[PDB]
């Protein structure tokens, strides 16, 4: 196969500035003068959509700050300025000989003014303590950068192994990223403890901000 | 307008068959090659099978050639990948995909996928908790289930404005679990009405949760 390698794999450009992704192929997609990678966008609960074909010719319908270059085996991605809606993850994609093969993705990040999260906590709900298991759920909202430190602290005591984290993908309008995080216990051990806080420490944060509820 | 809708993924054994469906509209469907592209849980684009506009010439990867077979219906418009002796690694997103007429060196239009999962797990549907309230935050619960995907929407699509639903994590027991959460202002609480609407497909799960 005609493996295709991407780099870097991820990359953060901020607003304005200039985007530069790469794609190796194993060997030359040349033919008869044109050379057939094609670039992909794709974005989160979406299929991919192509926006170059044929290393440098742009799809109807892309805009101009998109183009590509190269040949053989050495090709590029160019964005240029980069807007907030082109985080994206990007795919270069060979169609010179079967099997059809894609490189593993570039994931964009736009880089933008750093912006605290507004911080909510949740207790669980009675319904779910009766099947015995008590999840509480911490919400970081729309923050930039990603980095953040979630800590739970349990009658002021802090937790570690009981918590997981999900975050959203960078907003299309504002660059901004969403975080939960799950702290899950047993029922008996959830009516052990009076003082439930989730401390959070960010860039944009003039010091931790704790969001807390008494059982 | 071109449009292709794949149907028919889910849940299966190893070692089991399954036939995926993708319904062409809005163009010519015998005048274009075809293929069948999945997009694994990693991320990754695999192209799985092609057929041409002419001879009913097919072409696969090593990967699945022997297992896979496309096929077309041209008076029918449909499309189809028929999958046997299925493996865990072929759990994925299948998209059904057009190639550019002519050259057809390029993916010109895509379907919004069907997802199969190839495993000896259970389905599992989910149980849906309250997350119960400047701005007032609010959400559901989505616990437990099995597999991969569950939809979500608030008050039946008319809510989505500060809407964020979570991708989900993986529990260590094998099953996932995400919240999905929406800010609104802290007076509408009392007069608003707020339901999170959760679809579990692969185990038949339709919930509606007042909040
Ligand atoms: C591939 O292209 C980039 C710029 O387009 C360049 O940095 C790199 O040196 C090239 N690689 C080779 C082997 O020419």
């Amino acid at each position: 196969d005609n493996v295709l390698t991407q780099s870097p794999a991820s990359l953060a450009v901020s607003l304005g500035q200039r985007a530069t992704i790469s794609c190796k192929a194993s060997q030359s997609v040349d033919y008869d003068g044109d050379s057939y990678m094609n670039w992909y966008q794709q974005k989160p609960g979406q299929p991919p959509k192509v926006f170059i074909y044929a290393a440098s010719n742009l799809e109807s319908g892309i805009p101009a700050r998109f183009s590509g270059s190269g040949s053989g085996t050495n090709f590029t991605l160019n964005i240029h300025p980069v807007e907030e809606e082109d985080a994206a993850t990007y795919y270069c994609q060979q169609s010179n000989e079967d099997p059809w093969t894609f490189g593993g993705g570039t994931k964009l990040e736009i880089k933008r003014t750093v912006a605290a999260p507004s911080v909510f906590i949740f207790p669980p709900s009675d319904e779910q303590l009766k099947s015995g298991t008590a999840s509480v759920v911490c919400l970081l909202n729309n923050f930039y950068p990603r980095e953040a430190k979630v800590q739970w602290k349990v009658d002021n005591a802090l937790q570690s192994g009981n918590s997981q984290e999900s975050v959203t993908e960078q907003d299309s309008k504002d660059s901004t990223y969403s975080l939960s995080s799950t702290l899950t216990l047993s029922k008996a051990d959830y009516e052990k403890h009076k003082v439930y806080a989730c401390e959070v420490t960010h860039q944009g944060l003039s010091s931790p901000v704790t969001k807390s509820f008494n059982r | 307008e071109v449009k292709l809708v794949e149907s028919g993924g889910g849940l299966v054994q190893p070692g089991g068959s399954l036939k995926l469906s993708c319904a062409a509209s809005g163009f010519t469907f015998s005048r274009y090659t075809m293929s069948w592209v999945r997009q694994t849980p990693e991320k990754r684009l695999e192209w799985v099978a092609k057929i041409r506009n002419v001879g009913g010439i097919t072409y696969y990867p090593d990967t699945v050639k022997g297992r896979f077979t496309i096929s077309r219906d041209n008076a029918k418009n449909t499309l189809y990948l028929q999958m046997s002796s299925l493996k865990s690694e072929d759990t994925a997103m299948y998209y059904c995909a057009r190639h550019y007429y002519g050259s057809e060196d390029y993916f010109d239009y895509w379907g919004q996928g069907t997802t199969l999962t190839v495993s000896s797990a259970s389905t599992k549907g989910p149980s849906v908790f309250p997350l119960a309230p400047g701005t007032a935050a609010l959400g559901c619960l989505v616990k437990d289930y099995f597999p991969e995907p569950v939809t979500v929407s608030w008050n039946s699509g008319a809510l989505t404005s500060g809407v964020h639903t979570f991708p989900a994590v993986l529990q260590s027991s094998g099953l996932y679990s995400l919240s999905s959460v929406v800010t609104v202002p802290s007076s509408s609480l009392g007069t608003q009405t707020y339901i999170c609407n959760v679809n579990h497909k692969p185990s038949n799960t339709k919930v509606d949760k007042k909040v």
